[PDB]
């Protein structure tokens, strides 16, 4: 009722956690009659009183007094009942947990601070984040300093004036952050691998955002980050090839432009199912759940899990297959690299440089559409099953191994 | 940075499909016909810069380039709601208000006499344009402005932007109905020469097709031109509303190209639509999308050749199920509901988008479908047959002989009956395994 | 009682208002008032120091009440009894023609309950900030008499190298005016209590 | 101690303006349409004495001598609602009443017979200043009056006061309207020369810019003289808003010059002014920014790369300097402003407050005075006007009779120079070899 853990001698079988756990069990003298759910609740319920005090100071409203009748009444019972105890505190955390949900989703504009993650976090809006790549790519493919961080916020708030974002309040409230070893007083080896982003969650939802969370953001980031650039060195190099059309083709050109276009559709279905059939899948499954229901935890929950199934089926937990895709979207990114500065035949050196990366790229593509193959059959996996299927849907990837483009430089 | 793309608008029927493409443009991003933001599209999540110039008082002023050879669309365009749309200064057009009178000749003189002025154009579109990626024009290749004009753009949008994409929308002539244009065939043909040798990509817009659309699933007995420009709009707009507006998928140019034309030659693109009616599921849509009463795009289904897709994209514009659209994948696959290259894996991406919020969709689901199909062949084998026609009878040659581009000889038509020729044999190649030797 | 007792002092001994004339006349924000004012100091001195005049507090005082019945900010009973005086004589010992030093100290009156609020710490940075402010206007002084010059007539190189250096020292300016000017003066302006606060006063 | 500032009002044109200038100053100050400052005024913490002198009846009489060859104008300030705003003692009328009958060469030798009268005013208003920084003449630059008799005062004021300021708001005529005056090309030579040659800065009020805002941003369907005027009026306002209203940048009419004219020649600034019907930082930027808000024709010659050397933007209202510079940074990022190439973008801001007694809509208003090579347009045309009469020898019968222009048209002709002169020298300033 009012978050004051009186336990001046370590009495109660409640202890304080670690302040950021403010509150803990002590499970060494919890009484047996006291179930664990039911423990649980009634952690969960002082939680939310402690904090809603500790925010009045920076939920039950009136109905304080009348609980505690009830458990005066309880008290003044002759036999513990766990039963009626459990009931009257059900009750309780039911009418708390509807109020911080009336508050969250009213007060707290959740969806607003889901499309901002969405956009941002998430890379939602992909055309605004390919003109950030765009406007940092100088930024970015020099290892961060101290001032590649603000020279790449500046670029964000022009792409966003060159999309017409001028209006949104919020870039202000977002900093693109920069891992520089420099910034202390290891050094990212490139921009690319030290930008961040910052969102200046507002209360509550740094209830929500905790380090953990915030941290998992960052992982997605990054992942959409490293998809987008690969695609869209894939996407250049297409374009520098076709700027090439006119020109006499080279053997070496075609090679490139075959490995090019076979790289590129595999980087894209595959990104195109972790988006939509994972991704996608899951965040509007999130989104529907926290529409649908009037309790904060519940809407917590469901975004938990949609982040959890847009992680798993992005093989991000898969750790293996997660640096077995990283390494194909580099081999893309090389790939798309070599066609950029050879846009005509390649020179010995580039030549010898596109069938590295054409073989390199067969390599690790027939290992990953035989591994997503694998991953579909043992696994029921919308996406992978997906991914797999559009890797050997005319069988072409299956008679290359896997492989996108198995044919010689 | 935006990445602008200047829109020209050729001839006739060129100016009057990007009036209606601008029309659909300004209802899907909630844009005035005077280029003001509506309220309610004040805050849309879509990227208007791709396609609208902000003006520093918040009016959206198109890049197009309106270019016509005959004075009455040129005059439409500035009677009607969207004059203010376009920037008049992004503007060309032909002070010789006799038309290319549907000979690409003609046309291509036309091109010739406001090259100034087109270029002129074209350049303060690039410069108005964050990243100006090319110039699409958006043209018939049946006309005489947007086939001959048409063709002389191309040529000088690729000798002036060499690392530019030249795109064209190239409208096609029903091929079932006798051409009004004894030299539309000549026209068609240079225009396909032109997209085959300075474009990269030419998507047929074939009116045949449009007209069997309009019959069996808008209703509409004997569909105008102006039905077959609000169509061509709204093929527009569904097809740039991932660069316009911000989606997860193929939000580039360069990625679109890359994913959609492994072959520079196999440039001829089909389009389908679904639902194509005057709750559309996923798989339903697909379903309706693989038939063929659904595909906005003329072309022959030959029986001979075993036309097959190099790629398909379909765009899912609405409120979508992903795990129906998977489901839909899924059952067209084993449907075989869409034949893929043999040479490669079937590539079917799909890339889901939000509806315009400004945009009244009678469809909670609205759905595009890109087929790079060999089928598509047929379509380039009678464009061919049709320059071959006219070149070898010398049908409506004597008013080509007065224009440049025929006074000696019909090269430009041979060559380009030629290149179409060599075109279907290709895309009938890539129905095949060989498609890599081809 | 707290909130009572502030409120009181607020609206009663306008605290916000002193604060106000202090940032007025004690940091020097009245422009036409101070280009008119200095200019017709540096008549009676110039050249950076004073050439043995604004020694005592007489002189530079009666060209002040001249001065006070023209201003852009002042004519307020907070924008009275404004103290000018000298925290040094003015006699170097090495007079100089180019100089742009200007230091004197002008004060605002304040009430007593509210000088637990704006104290002298506050003052005292206001008029640093005066005389920061006042050796700017100095040196807009001599470059208006040296325009003055050239438009009553080599020549005009000494002019392209007076524009850039007039185009640096400006952005310069601007720089300093936007962020020593500007921000703080918002949140001086903006920062006045109203819930009724004593501290608040004080600690803004 | 004060700053008065003498304002000449020459011509219909130039009384018109100063009497709607008297009327928005009285405004700003809360003084009453007859001079006196209104009760809820006189505390005020608008600066009044910049703009208007205090009689010592708590009366704001503004520092204005209007001097006319023509009885209309000063008429009608007498007769009007304002007639006691003015000084009447400061008004010079020309028994004469003929004018200068849209005669540039009529009207300096009107300007020479009524130099004692209109020097008498602008030596009483320098007294009467307490910091005299100089003298603004409000005239046109078409008709005969204002520019040959405005010449003949800008020459006299040169000479008498070589050490102050010789401010012009110099009306250049409509070139797409048939000038009443036939002779205007040659009038505007002349004006166009005296403001280069005798003036620090001229603010240039281009009727046809005015009626173009007007019609497109105003609604006004064929503005009228008055509303013609009533935007001189408020142009005037604005650029004396810093002095009139405490600010804490460019505060001053010398600093304003100073910031606007870095070659004494190449001294004509467009105006723009913002809304033309919640402004922010960057909404008044872009609006300024916007071709429509801006309140000078200038010819867009596609020939000459024109650029900005300065922009100075005075926004009056509740403005953060922050947020101003803020907006500043947005608009450069966008590249709403081209900045002069030789130099770093100069780009100053002025923040002023709004009148009082004016209810304004808007929390922030803003006016931009620009220094841009493409003012030399407006040049340009006016030397080719003045060459075109002056080889046709058109409308010079009305010349002959004034002795500047009795024997030829040499003043005409080197008006003209003076002018191309000016067109090539904000061309150059335009370039990075302005230098």
């Amino acid at each position: 009722l009012h978050g004051l853990l009186l336990d001046q001698h370590e009495e109660f079988f409640i202890k304080q956690g670690p302040s950021s756990k403010q509150f803990s069990l002590r499970v060494e003298i919890l009484p047996s009659y006291i179930p664990v759910r039911v423990a649980e609740k009634i952690l969960f319920v002082g939680e939310s009183v402690q904090m809603f005090e500790n925010q009045n100071v920076n939920i039950l409203k009136d109905q304080e007094d009348t609980f505690a009748a009830e458990l005066h009444r309880l008290k003044q019972q002759p036999l513990f009942s766990l039963v009626d105890f459990e009931q009257v505190v059900d009750r309780i955390r039911s009418t708390v947990a509807e109020h911080l949900w009336k508050l969250m989703v009213e007060e707290s504009d959740l969806l607003g601070q889901l499309k901002i993650i969405k956009d941002f976090y998430l890379l939602g809006r992909g055309e605004l984040f390919q003109a950030f790549i765009d406007t940092a790519q100088h930024m970015l493919k020099t290892p961060p300093t101290a001032v590649t961080e603000h020279d790449v916020n500046v670029a964000f708030q022009q792409s966003a004036h060159k999309v017409l974002l001028d209006d949104d309040n919020l870039l202000p409230l977002l900093h693109l952050t920069i891992e520089y070893h420099g910034k202390e007083h290891e050094a990212p080896a490139s921009g690319w691998a030290a930008l961040g982003l910052s969102y200046k969650v507002q209360w509550p939802l740094h209830i929500l955002f905790t380090p953990a969370v915030l941290e998992k953001y960052n992982v997605v980031f990054k992942y959409l980050l490293s998809v987008r650039r690969v695609q869209a060195e894939l996407q250049h190099c297409w374009a520098l090839q076709m700027q090439r059309k006119h020109l006499k083709s080279n053997q070496t050109d075609a090679v490139k432009w075959r490995l090019r276009n076979h790289m590129a559709f595999l980087v894209d279905n595959l990104q195109y199912y972790l988006q939509v059939d994972v991704l996608e899948s899951q965040f509007s499954q999130l989104l529907h759940q926290i529409n649908s229901t009037r309790d904060f935890e519940s809407i917590r929950l469901a975004h938990d899990h949609f982040l959890s199934n847009l992680l798993a089926q992005s093989f991000i937990l898969l750790k293996p297959v997660f640096h077995c895709l990283n390494e194909i979207l580099d081999l893309c990114h090389s790939f798309c690299s070599l066609v950029s500065q050879n846009l005509g035949p390649l020179d010995e050196r580039g030549a010898a440089q596109l069938s590295i990366l054409v073989k390199g790229f067969s390599r690790q593509s027939s290992l990953l559409f035989k591994i997503l193959s694998s991953v579909r059959n043992h696994q029921i996996n919308s996406d992978l099953a997906q991914l797999l299927l559009r890797l050997d849907y005319n069988k072409y990837y299956t008679q290359a191994g896997g492989t996108l483009g198995s044919f010689g430089m | 940075m935006p990445r602008e793309i200047i829109t020209l608008q050729l001839g006739q029927c060129g100016n009057q499909i990007g009036f209606e493409f601008w029309k659909q443009l300004c209802a899907e991003h909630g844009i005035s016909p005077e280029g003001i933001v509506e309220e309610f599209a004040t805050e849309g999540t879509d990227r208007k810069d791709v396609f609208f110039y902000q003006a520093d008082d918040e009016h959206y002023i198109p890049r197009a380039v309106l270019l016509d050879l005959e004075p009455r669309v040129i005059h439409s365009i500035l009677n009607s709601p969207y004059a203010k749309l376009y920037n008049p200064e992004n503007i060309y057009l032909s002070e010789h208000g006799g038309g290319a009178g549907n000979n690409w000749a003609s046309g291509f003189s036309q091109g010739e006499k406001i090259h100034e002025d087109i270029f002129d154009i074209i350049d303060r579109e690039a410069d108005g344009s964050d990243s100006l990626e090319g110039f699409v024009l958006c043209h018939s290749i049946a006309g005489g402005t947007g086939s001959g004009l048409g063709s002389y753009l191309l040529e000088r949008l690729n000798d002036r932007y060499p690392k530019k994409l030249v795109q064209t929308y190239s409208v096609f002539p029903n091929q079932d109905e006798m051409s009004d244009v004894v030299v539309q065939p000549y026209n068609s043909l240079l225009t396909l020469k032109r997209l085959t040798q300075n474009a990269d990509c030419v998507v047929v817009l074939d009116n045949t097709a449009l007209n069997r659309i309009a019959t069996d699933r808008l209703h509409i007995q004997n569909p105008s031109f102006s039905q077959i420009n609000q169509l061509v709009s709204t093929i527009m707009s569904a097809s740039t509303t991932t660069l316009r507006y911000p989606g997860y998928m193929n939000n580039d140019l360069i990625g679109l190209i890359a994913s959609l034309i492994p072959t520079p030659r196999l440039h001829f693109l089909m389009t389908g639509y679904t639902p194509l009616t005057t709750k559309t599921t996923v798989l339903d849509v697909m379903r309706r999308l693989l038939q063929p009463k659904n595909v906005m795009v003329s072309t022959g289904r030959d029986r001979q050749t075993n036309h097959c897709y190099i790629a398909i994209l379909n765009i899912i514009q609405g409120e979508v199920d992903p795990t129906q659209v998977h489901k839909s994948l899924q059952r067209i696959r084993e449907r075989k509901l869409a034949n893929f290259i043999p040479w490669g894996p079937a590539s079917i991406q799909v890339a889901l988008s939000r509806k315009s919020p400004y945009l009244p969709s009678a469809h909670r689901v609205s759905g595009l479908m890109m087929a790079n199909h060999t089928s598509i062949s047929s379509l380039f084998e009678s464009s061919c047959q049709q320059y071959d026609k006219l070149r070898k009878r010398e049908a409506f040659l004597e008013q080509f002989r007065k224009e440049d581009i025929f006074k000696e000889n019909f090269d430009e038509l041979d060559r380009s009956r030629e290149v179409v020729q060599e075109l279907i044999d290709e895309y009938h190649a890539a129905t095949r395994p060989d498609y890599i030797s081809w | 009682v707290n909130k009572a007792a502030v409120d009181y002092f607020f609206v009663e001994l306008h605290l916000g208002a002193h604060f106000e004339a202090l940032r007025h006349f004690l940091l020097m924000e009245d422009g036409e008032f101070a280009q008119s004012l200095s200019d017709l100091l540096f008549e009676k001195l110039g050249a950076g120091q004073t050439p043995g005049e604004l020694l005592s507090p007489l002189v530079l005082n009666s060209v002040l009440s001249k001065a006070l019945q023209y201003s852009l900010h002042g004519d307020t009973p907070h924008a009275a009894n404004l103290s000018f005086a000298l925290k040094f004589l003015p006699e170097a010992f090495a007079p100089n023609a180019p100089d742009v030093l200007s230091c004197l100290e002008l004060r605002y009156k304040v009430d007593w309950p509210l000088n637990i609020v704006v104290t002298e710490g506050c003052l005292s940075r206001y008029s640093g900030i005066f005389s920061f402010l006042l050796q700017l206007k100095l040196m807009m002084w001599t470059l208006k008499d040296v325009c003055f010059h050239l438009k009553r007539t080599q020549f005009r190189q000494l002019q392209l190298f007076k524009h850039e250096m007039q185009h640096f020292v400006k952005v310069i300016q601007g720089y300093i005016a936007n962020q020593i000017l500007h921000v703080t003066w918002c949140e001086f302006r903006a920062r006045l209590a109203s819930v009724g606060d004593l501290e608040e006063i004080q600690r803004a």
